[PDB]
């Protein structure tokens, strides 16, 4: 069988910015197994969970990281906002599954965890399945920065620092999403 | 030093446009976060809208559809662009950089949406008065009636003149008209050797008016 | 959208005394609430950036606290300089939201108003209105009353007046009163008065004079 659990069941996760991507090969994955087995997102585009048990793929790609509660709805088609923008983009003609669940009792801690990461600043926006590691000084005026912090002049990157009690909203989430692609169909249903 | 200037403000009928500018100074604006945030006269502040550093726009629901967020690299300026305009939307309009980044906000530049036409104002005298105590205080002003619409300012002697100044917020008398007084407070023995003059500015009604205020 | 409610509306404390105004947001914000301090006929400026942190320029008197759905602005030994309207606001969940604003005003010992009364000049009158003001110059605290007479009849429904911002340098208000007759109407009577009544004046002081005098 296709080894999901490796994904979903991670000790740890991805920061959005810095995305992790699994790509699935060869194997028989029961995606009803997944569609029960539990999760507070669990939406498919192009595509149905049941249907997808009597479908092949060249592969599969399972992507996946933190975010909070409030941006799940940023990972879907036709979105804007910090997430969609600057950490994770879905293309308008997306075909697969978003999955998500809460995390709160995994990855927040007393004090704030501050592990988990987001792209605060950027010049443009990210192209579908584009992943930005870049860690340059942003610089916001016309005066460069030379790898130092100051005015004009910001780290890209912001934490979290998600907090057992956080309301809901900022609480984090970890998301899976699987995405399909169609050379020999190698990933089916039983 | 970071500097923000509003301007496009003025008057506009309902139903008709405007372009507002925010000219940055000191940070690349086609780089940062901005938002328009508003105040109606005697109000609290109201945000309008926001453009992220890549460009993303979000407005507040009152303004969606009628009012658009852009910005121009090669002028270092953010626009908003207000169509089908309403007395509601009546405000002063302030650019910031805003929420990200270092902060900074603009002076703001005010729009009065209505029907009613530009007035220039009437200036009169209010005459320091004869019974002035002999070594004490005696106070003096000009009255601005009968304007349309704000705002006006008034200096005197050319801004040599600050202490003891007061100009009142106008007043909307039934007529739909403003009215205000700015009055000074003098030393009595300044009457017989001191000129004392008014300057109002109406830029609405390009009115410029200089009044010279003595005893009668 | 998020309700941002502060409170008090409106406070009035003492030089060097501990001031607090709360924000309450409907629903949860985490650490993302700002604070912005409006100055008599200025801009916002930023005062306290997410929670707690102190913005360029601004003294360590002001500080804020609070998490979640509770937040407190405290400055700590008020002084003059002080007096504004603050606003919180959130930021972090779109539509960005701010209270509806604190308007601090500072206390100073009861200081009287100077009064001085205007006849409506000469151009004026040719016209055809005649503007009577009364000023009342300096004062504390802000409860003032004009009471307009003309030949001793007392005036109502036609006057309107207008009040300053608290003023920092010397923690006064000041009031202008303007009664508006036609010509026709200003030529029948001869006393114009103005009567004011203040905590800091004993018993009302009336200024006036007489049309054509
Ligand atoms: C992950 O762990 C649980 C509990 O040990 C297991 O029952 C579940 O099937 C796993 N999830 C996936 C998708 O493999």
């Amino acid at each position: 069988l296709c080894p999901f659990g490796e994904v979903f069941n991670a000790t740890r996760f991805a920061s959005v910015y810095a995305w992790n991507r699994k790509r699935i090969s060869n194997c028989v994955a029961d995606y009803s197994v997944l569609y029960n087995s539990s999760f507070s997102t669990f939406k498919c585009y192009g595509v149905s969970p049941t249907k997808l048990n009597d479908l092949c793929f060249t592969n599969v790609y399972a992507d996946s990281f933190v975010i909070r509660g409030d941006e799940v709805r940023q990972i879907a088609p036709g979105q804007t906002g910090k997430i969609a923008d600057y950490n994770y983009k879905l293309p308008d003609d997306f075909t697969g599954c978003v999955i998500a669940w809460n995390s709160n009792n995994l990855d927040s801690k007393v004090g704030g965890n501050y592990n988990y990461l987001y792209r605060l600043f950027r010049k443009s926006n990210l192209k579908p399945f584009e992943r930005d590691i870049s860690t340059e000084i942003y610089q916001a005026g016309s005066t460069p920065c030379n790898g130092v912090e100051g005015f004009n002049c910001y780290f890209p990157l912001q934490s979290y620092g998600f907090q057992p009690t956080n309301g809901v909203g900022y609480q984090p989430y970890r998301v899976v999403v699987l995405s399909f692609e169609l050379a020999p169909a190698t990933v089916c249903g039983p | 030093e970071v500097l923000l200037v509003e301007s496009g403000g003025g008057l506009i009928q309902p139903g008709g446009s405007l372009r507002l500018s925010c000219a940055a100074s000191g940070f690349t604006v086609s780089s940062n976060y901005m938002i328009w945030v508003r105040q109606a006269p005697g109000k609290g502040l109201e945000w309008v809208s926001l453009i992220y550093s890549g460009g993303s726009t979000f407005y507040a629901d009152s303004v969606k559809g009628r009012f658009i967020i852009s910005r121009d690299s090669s002028k270092n300026t953010l626009y908003l662009q207000m169509n089908s305009l309403r007395a509601e939307d009546t405000a002063v309009y302030y650019c910031a950089r805003e929420p990200y980044g270092d902060k900074a906000w603009g002076q703001g530049t005010l729009v009065t949406v209505s029907s009613a036409s530009t007035k220039g104002p009437s200036v009169f005298p209010l005459a320091p008065s004869s019974k002035s105590t002999s070594g004490g205080t005696a106070a003096l002003g000009c009255l601005v009636k009968d304007y349309f619409p704000e705002p006006v300012t008034v200096s005197w002697n050319s801004g040599a003149l600050t202490s003891g100044v007061h100009t009142f917020p106008a007043v909307l008398q039934s007529s739909g008209l403003y009215s205000l007084s700015s009055v000074v407070t003098v030393p009595s023995s300044s009457l017989g050797t001191q000129t004392y003059i008014c300057n109002v500015n109406h830029k609405p009604s390009n009115t410029k008016v200089d009044k010279k205020v003595e005893p009668k | 959208d998020i309700q941002m409610t502060q409170s008090p509306s409106s406070l009035s404390a003492s030089v060097g005394d501990r001031v607090t105004i709360t924000c309450q947001a409907s629903q949860d914000i985490n650490k993302y609430l700002n604070w912005y301090q409006q100055k008599p006929g200025k801009a916002p400026k930023p005062l306290i950036s997410d929670t707690s942190n102190l913005q360029p320029g601004v003294p360590s008197r002001f500080s804020g606290s609070g998490a979640g759905t509770d937040f407190t602005l405290t400055i700590s030994s008020l002084q003059p300089e002080d007096i504004a309207t603050y606003y919180c606001q959130q930021y972090d969940n779109l539509p960005i939201t701010f209270g509806q604003g604190t308007r601090l005003e500072i206390k100073r010992t009861v200081a009287a108003p100077s009064v001085f009364i205007f006849p409506p000049s000469d151009e004026q009158l040719k016209s055809g209105t005649a503007s009577v003001v009364c000023l009342l110059n300096n004062f504390y605290p802000r409860e003032a009353k004009v009471q307009w007479k003309v030949d001793n009849a007392l005036q109502s429904g036609n006057s309107q007046e207008s009040v300053t911002e608290q003023d920092s340098k010397d923690s006064t208000y000041s009031l202008s009163s303007t009664l508006t007759l036609s010509k026709a109407d200003y030529e029948k009577h001869k006393v114009y008065a103005c009567e004011v009544t203040h905590q800091g004046l004993s018993s009302p002081v009336t200024k006036s004079f007489n049309r054509g005098e």
